[PDB]
C-alpha cells in the first residue's frame, strides 16, 4: 500500500514451484536454478525428518553424448513407501507396482 | 623454434573421392557409404573452434 | 559440468535455435503478453541449449515454448495461439473425437 | 485385427519380442474372435503392428526408436525396433572382491 | 574407432560423426552384403607409378581401386577407376 | 596487492582495484539495516531489487534507477546487445575469455562457479569498442581470480601477455625486492604492524 | 597525445612525431574489430624505437601505457628481469661467453 510516497508492504501465504524441464533444467522453490545432466534416479523433494511424500526422478542419457538427458519417469512415494505411484514418460501409470 | 625438413605430409591432409572412400589424417583409409550431413572435420581441441566443415552426398 | 556450447557445434542448428526460440524474447510476438509476469530469459536460453544439444531440435523447441507458456498460465496470463509457425503438429494428432 | 474360427495359441505382442517370455497360460481349450493375423504383433497401443515396428525395451522401459541408454559403460541404440550396443554386444561386467 | 575400449568399425565411426539439418531427419546406411566382385594392378603396380610407390603405400588405394570399380554404374571398366587413380596421384604429390 | 583497502571502525571495508571494481565488505551487525544496489543484507536474494519508494519489482531497470541520488537525471534504458551490435568483435571475445574455462582456472571451477563471470567477460569485451580492452578483459578475469582467491585458492594467471603487472617498477635503485602474489601477504612486517 | 608530450619531449628534436603520430591516430581509429590497445602500443613502439634506435632511450611504458609482465620471467623466488629501454645489447651469455 502507498502512503507517504512510500511502498509498506505485508507477506502473504505463498505456495512455491519447483520446475524440472527439459530433462537438465532445474529451478527450485526458492528460485534457484541450474542445469545438470544427470544419469540416475534423484531425490526430487522430501521431508527431511519424516517420509510423508517423496518424490523422485529417473533422469536418464537418452543420446549418443552424455549431455542429452531425458526425464524417463517421476516416482511419488506416500508414507514410508505404502503408496507408490510411478508416471512413465509413456504415460502409462503405475499404482503399487 | 620447430624444425621440420621432411616434405611427406601425408599427415597433415584429409581426403574424400570417389565412392565414399575416406582417408583421415593418421592415413586411415576406410569407406562409409553415408549420403547424410557428416562434420568433415571441424576444431574441437580448444574452447573456440577456429573451423568447421561438414560435407553432404547426394 | 563441463562447459560446452552446442550451437557452436553446428552452423545450422544455431541458426535453427536463434531463429525459432528469439520468440520468447521478442516483445512484439506471441508471447510478448507475458515478459511482465515471467521474465523469458532462463527459457530463452533452455530453448537454445535443448534446440543446439539434442537430436531432435524441434521436440525440444516445443518442449520449451510450452514450458513457458505453463508459467505464464501459472502467473494467470494465456497466450493462445502461440502454435502457429512452429509446434504445428501435436494440434492435429489426436484421437479421433 | 482378423477374425479367426480356430485360437489354439496366445496373441504375440512387442513386449514378449523385447522379454523373451509371454504371460499366457500355453494349454487351454481353443477360442475363436478377432486377433492380429499371421507376422504381426500387438504393441501397448492396441493396435497390430509388424516386428519392424515394435517398439525396443530396456530394463522393463519402453526406448523410443532413435534413442538411445546407457548401460554399464556401453551406448545402445534403438534402431529398427532392435537395440544395436557401440561394439557389437555390452560384455558381461566383472566387480572385483 | 575407440569409443570406449571398443573397435569402431568405419560405419559406426561414419554414423557417429553425423550433424542433421533441423527439419531433414536422414536415415544411417544400411550396411549391405558384399556383392562377390585386376585392371588396378597393372597401373597401380606397373612403371607408370613406380616413383610413387616408394612413398605411398598402393594397398589401401588398390583396394578402393577395387571397389570403385566393381561398385561403379556404367562398363567404362577402363575409364571407372580415375579418381582413385587421381587420389593417389594426388597423395603422392 | 593491486587494492586499495579502505577500512572503518564501525565494520566497514572497501576493496577497490583503482580502475572499476568495488568489493565492500560488511559486517554481520549490519544485517537487515542497509538498503541501495547492494541490496539490504537479510540472507534473501529475490527482495534484493528492492526500489527507493521500498517495493520489490521484477524489472532490473526500475530498481536500479530508483536509487539514482539525484531525481533530475535522465532514467537508464536498456542496452543493446553487445556482441550483437558489435559482431565483430564476438570471435575475439570468446577467444579472449576462454582463459576462464580452460586449464589456468581449472583447480577453481570445483569452488567458484565460472559461468557468470565468463559471460560478463565477454560481454564487456564485446561492449569494450571506445577505447581499452585489455583494461575491460583484465578487470573481468580478476574478477573470478578475487573470488578463486577468497576461498584459498592461490591461482596465477597473469604471463606477460595476459594482464601483466610491473613490479619491478616499485624496485628502487639497486634493488630487487617487490614479487606478485596471487594470495597476497596477508601478515607482513610494516611499520603499522610492527 | 602521448608523441606530442613530455614523455617524448627529449626525442622531438631527433626524430620527428608527426607521420608517427598521423599513423597512430588512424590505426587507433581502424582498430575497431577488438584489440585497439595493441595497435595504439605497436604505433608508439615504432616512434620509441626509432627514438632508441639514435640514442636516446626514453622510458614510455607504465602499467597503464602498454606494460611489460618481466616479472613473468622470474623463476621462483629470483628477481633478476628488468625492463631496459636502451636495451642491454652485451649482458654476457653463454652464446657470447
Ligand atoms: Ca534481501
Amino acid at each position: 500500500t502507498c502512503s507517504g510516497g512510500r511502498w509498506s508492504c505485508q507477506e502473504v501465504p505463498c505456495p512455491g514451484t519447483c520446475s524440472v524441464l527439459g530433462g537438465a533444467h532445474f529451478s527450485t522453490f526458492d528460485g534457484k536454478q541450474y542445469t545438470v545432466h544427470g544419469d540416475c534416479s534423484y531425490v526430487l523433494t522430501k521431508p527431511c525428518d519424516s517420509s510423508a511424500f517423496t518424490v523422485l526422478a529417473e533422469l536418464r542419457r537418452c543420446g549418443l553424448t552424455d549431455s542429452e538427458t531425458c526425464l524417463k519417469s517421476v516416482t511419488l512415494s506416500l508414507d514410508g513407501a505404502q503408496t507408490v505411484v510411478v508416471i512413465k514418460a509413456s504415460g502409462e501409470v503405475f499404482l503399487n507396482q | 623454434v620447430v624444425r621440420a625438413s621432411n616434405p611427406a605430409h601425408n599427415g597433415r591432409v584429409c581426403s574424400t573421392w570417389g565412392s565414399f572412400h575416406y582417408k583421415t589424417f593418421d592415413g586411415d583409409v576406410f569407406r562409409f557409404p553415408g549420403l547424410c550431413n557428416y562434420v568433415f572435420s571441424e576444431h574441437c581441441g580448444a574452447a573456440y573452434e577456429d573451423f568447421n566443415i561438414q560435407l553432404r552426398r547426394s | 559440468n563441463s562447459f560446452e556450447d552446442p550451437c557452436s557445434l553446428s552452423v545450422e542448428n544455431e541458426k535453427y535455435a536463434q531463429h525459432w526460440c528469439s520468440q520468447l524474447t521478442d516483445a512484439d510476438g506471441p508471447f510478448g503478453r507475458c515478459h511482465a509476469a515471467v521474465k523469458p530469459g532462463t527459457y530463452y536460453s533452455n530453448c537454445m541449449f535443448d534446440t543446439c544439444n539434442c537430436e531432435r531440435s524441434e521436440d525440444c523447441l516445443c518442449a520449451a515454448l510450452s514450458s513457458y507458456v505453463h508459467a505464464c498460465a501459472a502467473k494467470g496470463v494465456q497466450l493462445g495461439g502461440w502454435r502457429d509457425g512452429v509446434c504445428t503438429k501435436p494440434m492435429t494428432t489426436c484421437p479421433k473425437s | 485385427m482378423t477374425y479367426h474360427y480356430h485360437v489354439s495359441t496366445c496373441q504375440p505382442t512387442c513386449r514378449s519380442l523385447s522379454e523373451g517370455d509371454i504371460t499366457c497360460s500355453v494349454g487351454f481349450i481353443p477360442v475363436d474372435g478377432c486377433i492380429c493375423p499371421k507376422g504381426t504383433f500387438l504393441d501397448d497401443t492396441g493396435k497390430c503392428v509388424q516386428a519392424s515396428n515394435c517398439p525396443c525395451y530396456h530394463r522393463g522401459s519402453m526406448i523410443p526408436n532413435g534413442e538411445s541408454v546407457h548401460d554399464s559403460g556401453a551406448i545402445c541404440t534403438c534402431t529398427h525396433g532392435k537395440l544395436s550396443c557401440i561394439g557389437g554386444q555390452a560384455p558381461a561386467p566383472v566387480c572385483a572382491a | 574407432l575407440l569409443s570406449h575400449n571398443t573397435k569402431l568399425t568405419p560405419m559406426e565411426f561414419g554414423n557417429l560423426q553425423k550433424m542433421d539439418d533441423p527439419t531433414d531427419q536422414c536415415q544411417d546406411p544400411v550396411p549391405e552384403p558384399p556383392r562377390n566382385c585386376g585392371i588396378c594392378e597393372e597401373l597401380l603396380h606397373g612403371q607408370l607409378f613406380s616413383g610413387c610407390v616408394a612413398l605411398v603405400d598402393v594397398g589401401s588405394y588398390l583396394e578402393a581401386c577395387r571397389q570403385d570399380l566393381c561398385f561403379c554404374e556404367d562398363t567404362d571398366l577402363l575409364s571407372c577407376v580415375c579418381h582413385t587413380l587421381a587420389e593417389y596421384s594426388r597423395q603422392c604429390t | 596487492g593491486i587494492y586499495l583497502v579502505v577500512d572503518t571502525d564501525i565494520g566497514l571495508v572497501l576493496l577497490w582495484d583503482k580502475k572499476t571494481s568495488i568489493f565492500i565488505n560488511l559486517s554481520p551487525e549490519f544485517k537487515g539495516r542497509v538498503c541501495g544496489l547492494c541490496g539490504n543484507f537479510d540472507d534473501i536474494a529475490v527482495n534484493d531489487f528492492a526500489t527507493r519508494s521500498r517495493s520489490v519489482v521484477g524489472d532490473v531497470l526500475e530498481f536500479g534507477n530508483s536509487w539514482k541520488l539525484s531525481p533530475s537525471c535522465p532514467d537508464a534504458l536498456a542496452p543493446k546487445d553487445p556482441c550483437t551490435a558489435n559482431p565483430f568483435r564476438k570471435s575475439w571475445a570468446q577467444k579472449q575469455c576462454s582463459i576462464l574455462h580452460g586449464p589456468t582456472f581449472a583447480a577453481c571451477h570445483a569452488h567458484v562457479e565460472p559461468a557468470r563471470y565468463y559471460e560478463a567477460c565477454v560481454n564487456d569485451a564485446c561492449a569494450c569498442d571506445s577505447g581499452g580492452d585489455c583494461e575491460c578483459f583484465c578487470t573481468a578475469v580478476a574478477a573470478y581470480a578475487q573470488a578463486c582467491h577468497e576461498v584459498g585458492l592461490c591461482v596465477s594467471w597473469r604471463t606477460p601477455s595476459i594482464c601483466p603487472l610491473f613490479c619491478d617498477y616499485y624496485n628502487p635503485e639497486g634493488q630487487c625486492e617487490w614479487h606478485y602474489q596471487p594470495c597476497g601477504v596477508p601478515c607482513l612486517r610494516t611499520c603499522r604492524n610492527p
